[PDB]
RNA sequence: UGUCCGGUCGGUUUUUCAACCGGAUCUUUCCUUCUGGCUAACCUGUACUCCUUGUGGGUGCAGGCGAACCAGGACUUUUAC
């Protein structure tokens, strides 16, 4: 079975970033993964990307800026107790410095400074370092 | 990739883009009902139905024309069968492979063949039992299986 | 990298390439400068002005990377009729 | 007809399409039998940015599928009447909100009724009897979802001087920014 | 197919030549031709795909008889596209 | 950004087509070249000849920013280019290789015939091969004649051309000499087919 | 909280500005809904004016905005996080 859509993308995309590609195309595209993008956007690690819509599941394009390192994806989506979070980006980050660690929470789908900022935490879904 | 065979493929339909209607193809929703309605009563089961309209007809789907599928529109009508039709066929073919073990007590590929057939059955059976179309504290298998194909 | 307040920490600070953004190493020995001298009207090639460009090492290795450099040229203004957004 | 064929009437601008309707029905083959089985719910106005506007008019939907056996002729005519300015024959449609998890069962909705299937039924309206081919959606890099239209090649006549303000409208509606194309 | 495709917009000929699943978006290329019979004079709409022995509207005819992939057109029968 | 001048004379597509620049490669193809316009039908393919000029231009240009002349190290190992090679040294100071290319020459601070290029060019890069790997190990540009079959690892600027051979690569050298010669030199015009001939290159009887 | 001066007797209060975190809303939008308690308030306008030429300002009560709180229903999709 196709698990982990958003994960199989993430894993798509480092292969692209290794192979120096400038763009990848993703089949499934999912609201997790759009989030997860949009993330990148703002953090700074990633170009345009586009929704095409196959008049059924989805299917994403994304303008790799070549910037990205590795875009990594935590397994089961473990419950983070908000000093578990410290830990996560310790175990996951390069540097206290840099870096952002993607969980899901009740706000939204953020990266870990931006739930800290927040007070809220929640799943963890992937990161970015 | 296959739910038996370790043969991996992608023998598949495409499907349109459009959700809606193929302009210049023509006729009615209501007359498409009533042909489908028609060819079940006659004996066609839902899919050969479709294949029908598909190919001398100028249907493409019931679900672009119509709205509804086929098995639905069967059912509003009262004309989908008691076992589902794919069920049924695998029933079927389980009653074929058991007559065959029965005739032939020396033959190995088949038994294993009719033990896999036999399995999936229970598997569909399992899922319309959870779904609610084929009532609860019933097996379809072997002896009785014969009596509920015919 | 800064510290303090300003005060540029980290020397070396390196060429990234024009392809892949990709850092270039101190000791990245297959990565290559090429120099592409700016052109005037009728002849003319304008001495001791280029289009300077780094190519990665790794881009060189694959054999994508005059593509690479072809497309730069491209986006430039080097070129016309050669690399092609779409194939 | 004048305050009759409009499910509730009490605006200037109503009034004066339900006049045009009745102006057009004087001709009588099938035109004015398919004007008497069709109405309006609400109409609305849309400014479009360079000179002309845009008519958002607002149908029950179980007269859709009539005004679209019709439609394009009817539109044309009205385009006719009232000059410097666009007709798109909009459906009214409902929009029950998702509920949470607190909030309480209204039976349900219908997933016809999800804001984002609305959006898509008005797009397809509102585009004329041309057809979509599909949709891009791009995110920018600073943080902004254009729909991008690609419409079918065959016809395109009507579509083709409207695009600006079709996108304009359907702005109105939602918020998101349409732009449109048309592949070779 | 190297480093910046731009895989938005492809040249039609590659999605012509790759499988009817594996391009942007599905979309077959199978195709109701259009056929008449050598008898009566009246257009049946023949899916190219037709997996029956395809009659006529009424008449025993016998149109197309269904190969695996595409249909070949029993004897000489006459065609229009979709 | 560029003149809008040079957009390939008609008397030099003619001669390119001559040589049959175009008209080599082959059945066999590499996945990294779309310099093709349209496949001739069994055991062909047709070379983009726009494309090919372009890419000479580029080449020549790149050889014109180098600034010490004698350092653009020509190489031809394969003998249908050596002599054009040779002669295109000749016209542009530039210390050349033709024959044998020596292993440890750009490498191998010693050797005799220690080369240090800051640009080199090749005709064969499934002969030259060695040389271009050579030149992977210190940082230099390589230019090189690709045919549609030829790898171009470690290659930059690859001018595409029929090396099935004889008369077709010694005339882009011709074209390249040309090139470098317009780019900064004697040359100061695109027109005139000049004191010059082509056949000073080519492949000589044995 | 950084800024713009210390407006000040090393500490404090605003503005020119900021990012950041909320809140109310309006957008085809309900946040659980009512049977009643308190309707705080003016959406008010009943006498219209203590009064710089004024819509600066409030003694003031029949229709009535309820979120300003309760005190009882009705029945909650249920979890996990
Ligand atoms: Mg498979
Ligand atoms: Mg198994
Ligand atoms: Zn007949």
């Amino acid at each position: 079975t196709r698990t982990s859509v958003l994960a199989d993308a993430l894993n798509a995309i480092n292969n692209a970033e290794k192979t120096g590609k400038r763009q990848v195309l993703i089949r499934p595209s999912s609201k997790v993964i759009i989030k997860f993008l949009q993330v990148m956007q703002k953090h700074g690690y990633i170009g345009e990307f586009e929704y095409i819509d196959d008049h059924r599941s989805g299917k994403i394009v994304v303008q790799l800026n070549g910037r990205l390192n590795k875009c990594g994806v935590i397994s089961p989506r473990f419950n983070v107790k908000i000093a578990d979070v410290e830990k996560w980006t310790a175990n996951l980050l390069p540097a206290r410095q840099f870096g952002y660690v993607i969980l899901t929470t009740s706000a939204g789908i953020m990266d870990h400074e931006e739930a800290h900022r927040k007070h809220v935490s929640g799943k963890i879904l992937g990161f970015v370092y | 990739g296959r739910m038996h065979s370790k043969g991996k493929g992608m023998s598949s339909s495409a499907i349109p883009y459009s959700r809606n209607a193929p302009a210049w193809f023509k006729g009615s929703s209501d007359g498409v009902v009533e042909q489908i309605i028609k060819y079940a009563r006659k004996g066609l089961t839902p899919s050969q139905i479709g294949v029908l309209l598909r190919d001398a007809h100028g249907v493409t789907q019931a679900k672009v024309i119509t709205g509804n599928k086929i098995l639905r529109i069967l059912k509003s009508n009262g004309l989908a069968p008691e076992i589902p039709e794919d069920l049924y066929f695998l029933i079927k073919k389980a009653v074929s492979v058991r007559k065959h073990l029965e005739r032939n007590r020396k033959d190995k590929d088949a038994k294993f063949r009719l033990i896999l057939i036999e399995s999936r059955i229970h598997r569909l059976a399992r899922y319309y039992r959870t779904v609610s179309v084929l009532p609860p504290n019933w097996k379809y298998e072997s002896a009785t299986a014969s009596a509920l194909v015919n | 990298m800064e510290n303090d307040k300003g005060q540029l920490v980290e020397l070396y600070v390196p060429r990234k390439c024009s392809a892949t953004n990709r850092i270039i190493k101190a000791k990245d020995h297959s990565s290559v400068q090429i120099n592409i001298a700016q052109v005037d009207e009728e002849g003319r090639a304008i001495p001791g002005e280029y289009v300077t460009y780094a190519l990665s090492g790794y881009i060189r290795a694959r054999g994508e990377a005059d593509d690479s450099l072809n497309r730069l040229a491209q986006q430039d203004g080097l070129l016309k009729n050669v690399w092609s957004y779409s194939r | 007809p004048q305050a009759k064929i409009l499910s509730q009437a009490p605006t200037e601008l109503e009034l004066q399409v339900a006049q045009a309707f009745i102006d057009l029905e004087n001709n009588s083959p099938e035109l004015k039998a398919d004007l008497r089985a069709l109405q309006f719910k609400s109409i609305r106005e849309i400014e479009v940015a360079g000179g002309k506007k845009a008519l958002a008019v607002f149908v029950p939907v179980p007269s859709l599928a009539a005004y679209h056996k019709v439609q394009i002729k009817l539109t044309r005519e009205l385009e006719k009447k009232f000059q410097d300015r666009h007709v798109i024959f909009l459906a009214e449609r409902r929009i029950l909100p998702k509920p949470s998890r607190k909030s309480r069962q209204t039976q349900k909705r219908p997933r016809s009724r999800t804001l984002t299937a609305v959006h898509d039924k008005i797009l397809e309206d509102l585009v004329f009897p041309t057809e979509i081919v599909g949709k891009r959606v791009r995110y920018l890099v600073g943080g902004n979802k254009i729909q991008k239209i690609l419409l079918n090649s065959k016809d395109v006549q009507h579509i083709d001087n409207k695009l600006e303000s079709f996108q304009a409208v359907y702005n109105k509606l939602t918020g998101k920014q349409i732009v449109f194309e048309i592949p070779s | 197919m190297v480093l910046v495709q731009d895989l938005l917009h492809p040249t039609a000929a590659s999605e012509a030549r790759k499988h009817k699943l594996k391009t942007l978006v599905q979309s077959p290329r199978s195709h109701f031709l259009d056929v008449k019979c050598p008898g009566c004079l009246n257009i049946t709409t023949v899916f190219s795909h037709a997996q029956t022995a395809v009659t006529c509207e009424s008449c025993s005819t016998v149109l197309c008889t269904p190969t695996g992939g595409k249909a070949k057109l029993s004897e000489g029968t006459s065609f229009r596209r979709k | 950004s560029l003149p809008s001048t040079f957009d390939l004379t008609s008397e030099d597509a003619q001669l390119l087509l001559a040589a049959r620049v175009h008209l080599g490669a082959k059945n066999v193809q590499v996945h990294q070249e779309p310099y093709v316009y349209k496949a001739r039908p069994d055991g062909v393919n047709v070379i983009n000849v726009g494309k090919t000029w372009e890419k000479i231009v580029l080449a020549a240009r790149i050889i014109a920013a180098i600034p010490n002349p004698e350092d653009v190290v020509a190489i031809s190992s394969r003998t249908y280019g050596q002599r054009a090679v040779l002669k295109y040294a000749a016209h542009t100071g530039a210390t050349p290789i033709a024959g044998r290319f020596t292993p440890g020459s750009f490498t191998n601070y010693i050797t005799r015939s220690f080369k240090e290029p800051r640009l080199v060019i090749v005709t064969d890069p499934r002969s030259d091969a060695q040389a271009i790997k050579e030149s992977s190990y210190v940082n230099i540009p390589v230019i090189a004649l690709t045919d549609l079959d030829s790898p171009s690892e470690y290659v930059d600027v690859a001018i595409p051309c029929n090396n099935r051979g004889k008369h077709s690569i010694g005339l882009i050298w011709y074209l390249l000499a040309r090139e470098v010669l317009r780019l900064r030199g004697a040359l100061p015009d695109r027109t005139q087919p000049w004191a010059i001939m082509p056949d000073l290159y080519f492949y000589r009887n044995p």
